[PDB]
């Protein structure tokens, strides 16, 4: 008694492997894909092409939920990025056709579910499509800054990411037609003390991208392959003081004496 | 109920915005229809006009749709006495580069940011609407990263030098904003941060460098003037031409554990984890993967906030599955990336 | 307002909050020329015998143009083949020329002067041998296996990139027969075997080993090129001592642990180290260690060209903490019957050189690797040593706290990794 | 040879299946000739995609030419760009005894009102139902004799068409595959499991021959594709078989599975050939056995660190995103 014969004349369809453990419901599965930014971009991503240097691929947010006023509850969340698979060795997808219940008596296994029914005529099992074509998620994540308690974060946040009006005509009008101090920390116009701030902090918005490789680097301690020698203890302090006293001063009272490194 | 609420609000507010629309005498290219209206239009005064084109502009790209959120506007912007009002003009560029933020297109954006650093010179709310405006993606950095951004910057930095010693510096922008008050002479901080960051985002680390060190005799004890330096040494090190590799790198520790002891110690638990994350990933980029693991097991341990937790996670999974432990990998997979 | 209110509250939020809610495994909708084998073969024998492609003498094989048609249809067809057809004719070439000169059907100085010919002969007389039709599966799995018994068979960023994205990172549920105790036995051949050509009237630890089995494993090491035979004398390949003298680099160490106790002392009788230049190799270790544990602060001596950017760097020690680890315990070296690991030689001593490099080897590959596991680590040191060998080394690693097990089984390192012995 | 592979579908979802009416009447004025129902509308359409996405699509269709079939083949012959002819030959079973009367289909000439361009008149039948109706044993007879026949004039009508689709009713599909493989009888089980072919809505299958003039009766036929409807939003439904008494039309826990072929390096891809077949035994076991093509292959039963998501709809309202999790690992296989 031969094994059937079935067909790889199949249907070639894209696939998405995502970094996350995504549980068998609608809710999840569909949260999943709007992490991505819904199935209008991950149909759209699939279709990139050209040297992988410079493919955007697709964005993924670990956080993506949305607060009480519609603003996104992270804003300022670098994405992980994700690109098309250079050379996808080609698999087959197979459908496995168990009666109701199998799957839950089995652990969630389809192993065990196989095995459960060796005799059976019910568990059908028959190849539905190729896969030639996947994004996957493999670079780093960026370093992520928190914005929660910063002053004018939280205005811009409240008013351009929720679209309220009395937000946004409270912004504008505190805007000012042509500003004094622009050499001054905006902590000075933006009154707001519920948020713990240092006067030391000049509010500065972090940059959209700040590892500028997403792999790591082959620094593997070693060098490249490609005087304060003659100075006195007293002439290094003295260089130290002439920008802060302070350290110095610090200096003087607690050191024994330099080493050169050799 | 507050989708249906928003769409039975827009559908009141339709109505008006038609009975408003319906006057051609204000849209030059339902006729010359309205003469001497003074103040008041079909019984509303045309500032409440003004603010139920706004308002519904704004509802329409929060419920409804971006494009229509920005045809509203545009109607706006083509009304007489909307356009002939100084703090209207304001007011209106502002709801449009709003409406823009949710769309993406990058010329857009690039075009009403250039058009409100144009308007409101050397402003600090302005300057960081535009950087918040460019927070995430490949669309904001190709923004960042181009030529023109660079040229346009540099010219605003030599008008505010020209305000701050009083002489004419080559190609330095006209001075709108003439109202300046700085009887010390300091640098705008503002100004010399965008520039390095645009600098920076291009891979001119040695550029960025200097506009740094530029800010550190002003503003020394500020997280993000701290990490991007630590970050520009390392990378810096990491090019091929650059001898003194372990000198550059020691530096670049320097300046990332300065950004760690200011944020550990000023604000709170939030701030803490953002440290501990952030360390650990310079570490991760260097190459030096040992360490970056303690500093990702302090961020899973030691705090509650699950938002960073995530990424500390996420890197984690990266380094196990080289590492060939995937058994750890799918731990972490169920109790940080569950879904 | 009536009960028709709280029942349509108490119905939507049924139907749309429910435990069961709509599952994947039903309901999976979800709504938002004609020797070619000729020259396949001449391409298979020239790389396999040369090292590369003699294309020059190819040519004058099989009658085609000056290289172009030839590279251009060779360059076609392997991709239609891929790795593991390359294979498939490696395997088969490699076990037909064994044969052929097993039974001497050809003269070596044929082989080393390249006489196509000959060689392609060799293949066209032993494919003369067998025939089949392409292969079919029975229904049931025993019946298949009663009618068959089925053989089972650093670089640039953008490389990198593209060899991450291909790898798929799957956790093992189930596989054929584990077979441990065999592959085990005969990895302890492999280990007596390597104990005794590293070095050196009697064998103690392969006694009580089969006599037939010691026939497959010297066979395999001549296979894997691990050894050479002079007329009753076996000799190690330079790939196991090399592999030694290249991963273990033990006299580096010993410079780390000395470097270790002079910045010690220094930052404990409150002294400073000034860096100008770049600290060497092996002080980068000690260094980064330092830093990276928060033990010491760190200050610069400013300067007033490119230079302002990069001024002479001080370090110095927090307050009165140590840095220091505690005093040594005698973790004492696994050892056994002679011969029986790499490291114990035939007088049943510990190789002092041996341990040295085998331990800075192990240490090398779970350093950029944290988490690294038993059974990936083997993999790593497979031309070197057993698994049994490297459970030996890692619970010695762990006794001196130079590890610390993650959990799931993994070996992670730990500060001052590098104080393992005093030498240099 | 020329025809080498065989297309079989039943026709869409029939207007007097609805749960409630008002039921249309034939359009065509022919009893029980009646329209297809909106599922048939969508579901013929579904269809037709599924096939252009195989790169193996038909070159020729022939419709048994009642309304219903005709209906059901017009948006394939439309988007895959194919000639259609009518073949009475393929044409519906009725029981001798049925009332009121046997009815007969329309022809070529009011088709074309109905199926402008669509349709064409170069095919006359290869042969035609008895106008008493048929009994069993004589419509078996009558598919056993137009196969030989049919494909006959096939390759001589057209030069060079290779792969063909029929369009037609539940009866005559099981009967016409059941006479190519050559079964006594169409009540036959395939295997002794029990397996038959199935003929639900839209239902289709694939036969093909096993691996110059070779008599088609000298000729074997595989069943290598055996009631395909996964390309159906409302999967198969109206399910029918020779065990049915009546005249056709009058708890499924599904999960995938990934069966990956890893190359032995990185810059280069595994591929599947076109016309390739694969065959499995032992799933039950941890060490499953795969032929795919010429290569044999033995498995390993493996869960994936992380979840994959496959989209089917993006082939090369809702999407029918497949999860894959659990995964058989193909190493190669010498024969020994």
């Amino acid at each position: 008694l031969i094994a059937d014969e079935f067909t790889l004349d199949l249907p070639r369809i894209p696939s998405l492997e995502l970094p996350l453990n995504v549980s068998t419901k609608h809710s999840s599965i569909q949260k999943a894909i709007k992490m991505c930014g819904g199935i209008e971009k991950v149909k759209e991503a699939f279709k990139e092409h050209g040297p992988i240097e410079s493919q955007h691929g697709l964005q993924l947010y670990l956080n993506d939920d949305t607060d009480s006023d519609g603003s996104k509850s992270y804003f300022n969340e670098h994405p992980v990025i994700g690109k098309r698979v250079p050379f996808r060795d080609e698999s087959v997808i197979l459908k496995v056709t168990m009666p109701k219940g199998t799957l839950s008596k089995n652990n969630n296994s389809v192993k065990d579910s196989i095995k459960s029914l060796k005799d059976s005529n019910k568990l059908r099992v028959t190849p539905v499509s190729i896969v030639d074509n996947t994004i996957k998620f493999r670079e780093m994540s960026d370093f992520q800054i928190k914005l929660d308690n910063v002053p004018s974060a939280r205005e811009f946040k409240s008013s351009f990411g929720s679209l309220e009006w009395n937000n946004f005509k409270s912004f504008v009008n505190s805007v000012p037609d042509n500003d004094s101090q622009p050499q001054e920390n905006i902590g000075n116009l933006i009154l707001d003390r519920s948020v713990k701030i240092p006067s030391t902090d000049f509010q500065l918005p972090p940059p959209p991208k700040l590892s500028m490789v997403g792999f790591p680097l082959l620094y593997k301690y070693k060098a490249n392959p490609f005087d304060v020698k003659t100075a006195s203890f007293q002439d290094i302090i003295n260089k130290i003081a002439k920008l802060d006293p302070k350290t110095a001063e610090t200096m003087k009272s607690e050191l024994k004496g330099f080493v050169d490194e050799v | 109920n507050e989708a249906k609420q928003a769409s039975i609000w827009i559908n009141t507010v339709s109505e008006l915005v038609d009975i408003f629309s319906s006057v051609k005498n204000f849209f030059m290219k339902e006729e010359r229809v309205t003469l001497t209206s003074a103040t008041e239009l079909r019984g509303l005064s045309y500032e409440q006009w003004f603010e139920l084109f706004m308002e519904l502009s704004l509802v329409i790209a929060k419920y409804q749709s971006v494009e229509d959120g920005l045809s509203v506007v545009e109607t706006a912007q083509e009304v007489n006495v909307f356009f002939q009002d100084p703090e209207r003009v304001k007011m209106m560029k502002f709801v449009k580069l709003a409406i823009v933020l949710q769309m993406d297109d990058e010329e857009e954006l690039a075009e009403n940011l250039r058009g409100l650093l144009n308007q409101f010179q050397f402003n600090r709310k302005v300057l960081q609407v535009f950087m918040y405006s460019l927070c995430r993606g490949p669309s904001s950095l190709n923004i960042l990263s181009s030529t023109i951004q660079q040229k346009f910057f540099l010219r605003q930095l030599k008008a505010f030098d020209s305000c701050r010693y009083n002489t004419e510096v080559n190609g330095q922008a006209s001075i709108t904003n003439k109202e300046v008050y700085n009887p010390n002479k300091k640098s705008s901080p503002y100004l010399y941060y965008i520039y390095a960051v645009l600098l920076y985002s291009s891979r001119g680390f040695l550029s960025a460098l200097q506009y740094l060190t530029r800010l550190e005799e002003d503003i020394p004890d500020d997280p993000m003037v701290n990490l991007l330096m630590g970050l520009s040494h390392i990378h810096r090190a990491m090019q091929r031409l650059t001898a003194q590799r372990h000198f550059q790198i020691f530096h670049g520790l320097r300046y990332l554990y300065r950004y760690h002891k200011i944020r550990k110690s000023l604000y709170t638990d939030l701030e803490k984890q953002e440290a501990d994350y952030n360390l650990g990933r310079a570490f991760h980029l260097i190459g030096l993967v040992s360490i970056a693991i303690e500093y990702y097991n302090r961020v899973l341990e030691n705090y509650d906030d699950g938002k960073l937790k995530k990424h500390a996670a996420y890197n984690s999974i990266i380094i196990y599955q080289q590492s060939g432990n995937v058994e750890l990998a799918d731990h972490l997979m169920e109790k940080y990336l569950s879904i | 307002v009536g009960e028709d209110a709280i029942q349509r509250y108490i119905l939507k939020e049924k139907d749309s909050k429910k435990a069961t809610f709509t599952d994947v495994i039903h309901d999976t909708e979800i709504y938002f020329k004609d020797g070619v084998q000729a020259l396949i073969r001449a391409v298979v024998v020239t790389k396999s015998i040369k090292n590369e492609i003699m294309w020059d003498k190819i040519t004058k094989l099989f009658p085609n143009n000056s290289l172009d048609n030839l590279k251009k249809k060779w360059t076609a067809r392997r991709v239609r083949m891929g790795h593991s057809g390359w294979r498939a004719y490696v395997d088969k070439w490699k076990k037909m020329l064994v044969l052929a000169i097993k039974s001497e059907k050809i003269s070596l100085r044929d082989v080393e002067e390249l006489d196509l010919i000959k060689l392609l002969d060799i293949w066209t007389s032993f494919d003369e041998k067998e025939i089949k039709r392409p292969l079919f599966l029975y229904k049931n799995y025993e019946e298949n296996r009663k009618k068959f018994t089925l053989v089972r068979d650093m670089s640039s960023m953008i490389q990198r990139e593209i060899s991450s994205l291909k790898k798929t990172y799957t956790r093992k549920i189930s596989a054929s027969t584990k077979d441990l105790s065999k592959s085990q036995s005969d990895d302890y051949i492999r280990t007596v075997i390597r104990s005794i050509l590293i070095e050196s009237n009697e064998i103690e630890a392969l006694k009580n080993v089969g006599n037939e089995s010691i026939d497959n494993v010297i066979m395999d090491m001549a296979k894997e090129k691990q050894i050479y035979l002079h007329g009753s004398k076996l000799e190690c390949t330079d790939t196991l001592p090399d592999i030694l003298e290249n991963r273990g680099n033990y006299k580096d160490f010993g410079v780390a642990f000395q470097y270790r106790c002079k910045v010690n002392e220094l930052l404990e009788a409150g002294n400073a180290i000034v860096i100008n230049q770049e600290p060497s190799d092996i002080s980068s270790w000690v260094l980064i260690d330092l830093i990276s544990g928060e033990l010491l602060n760190m200050d610069v001596i400013p300067m007033v060209e490119i230079r302002t950017l990069t001024p002479p760097l001080i370090i110095y020690a927090n307050s009165q903490t140590k840095l220091n680890t505690a005093r040594k315990s005698a973790v004492k070296v696994p050892l056994g019957k002679p011969f029986s690991r790499l490291w114990v030689n035939g007088s049943g001593s510990i190789r002092p050189n041996i341990w040295k490099q085998v331990v800075t080897m192990v240490v090398n590959e779970i350093i950029f690797h944290p988490g690294i596991t038993l059974s990936r680590l083997q993999s790593r040191c497979r031309e070197v040593l057993s698994l049994h060998e490297i459970s030996e080394i890692c619970k010695w690693l762990l006794e001196r706290q130079v590890l610390i097990t993650t959990d799931f089984d993994g070996y992670w390192v730990n500060h001052n990794w590098y104080s393992i012995y005093e030498s240099t | 040879m020329v025809v080498n592979t065989i297309y079989i579908a039943r026709h869409g979802y029939r207007s007097n299946w609805l749960p409630e009416g008002p039921y249309p009447d034939p359009l065509t004025g022919i009893d029980s000739d009646v329209p297809l129902a909106e599922h048939g509308v969508q579901q013929a359409k579904e269809l037709a995609h599924y096939l252009l996405s195989l790169d193996n699509q038909p070159e020729a269709a022939f419709a048994s030419p009642f309304y219903r079939c005709l209906e059901t083949v017009q948006p394939i012959a439309k988007l895959l760009e194919i000639p259609v002819y009518l073949e009475r030959g393929i044409g519906e079973w009725y029981r001798p005894d049925r009332k009121p009367v046997i009815p007969v289909p329309a022809g070529y000439e009011i088709l074309s009102k109905f199926f402008p361009g669509v349709i064409s008149q170069e095919w006359d039948s290869t042969l035609t139902p008895n106008e008493k109706g048929e009994t069993e044993q004589e419509m078996y007879m009558r598919f056993k004799k137009f196969w030989p026949l049919f494909i006959e004039r096939v390759e001589k009508e057209y030069p060079n068409v290779e792969c063909i689709l029929l369009v037609t009713h539940a009866a005559s599909k099981i009967a016409l595959g059941m006479s190519l493989l050559g079964y006594d009888n169409p009540r036959m089980s395939l295997n002794e499991n029990g397996d038959k072919i199935r003929s639900g809505s839209c239902s289709l299958d694939k036969y093909e021959i096993l691996k110059t003039y070779i008599p088609f009766s000298d000729r074997k036929w595989v069943l290598t594709m055996n009631g395909n409807t996964e390309f159906l939003s409302s999967g198969e439904e109206m399910n029918w078989n020779f065990d049915c008494v009546a005249e056709a039309g009058s708890e499924v826990e599904t999960v995938y599975i990934s069966v990956d072929i890893p190359s032995g390096n990185y810059k280069e891809r595994t591929e599947i050939a076109k016309s390739a077949i694969l065959q499995y035994s032992g799933l039950e076991t941890d060490a499953p056995l795969f032929r795919i093509g010429n290569r044999l292959y033995e498995g390993s039963w493996e869960r994936l660190v992380g979840t994959e998501l496959a989209f089917p709809n993006a082939a090369h309202q809702s999407e029918k995103i497949y999860r894959i999790k659990e995964r058989i690992v193909l190493s190669n296989v010498r024969p020994m």
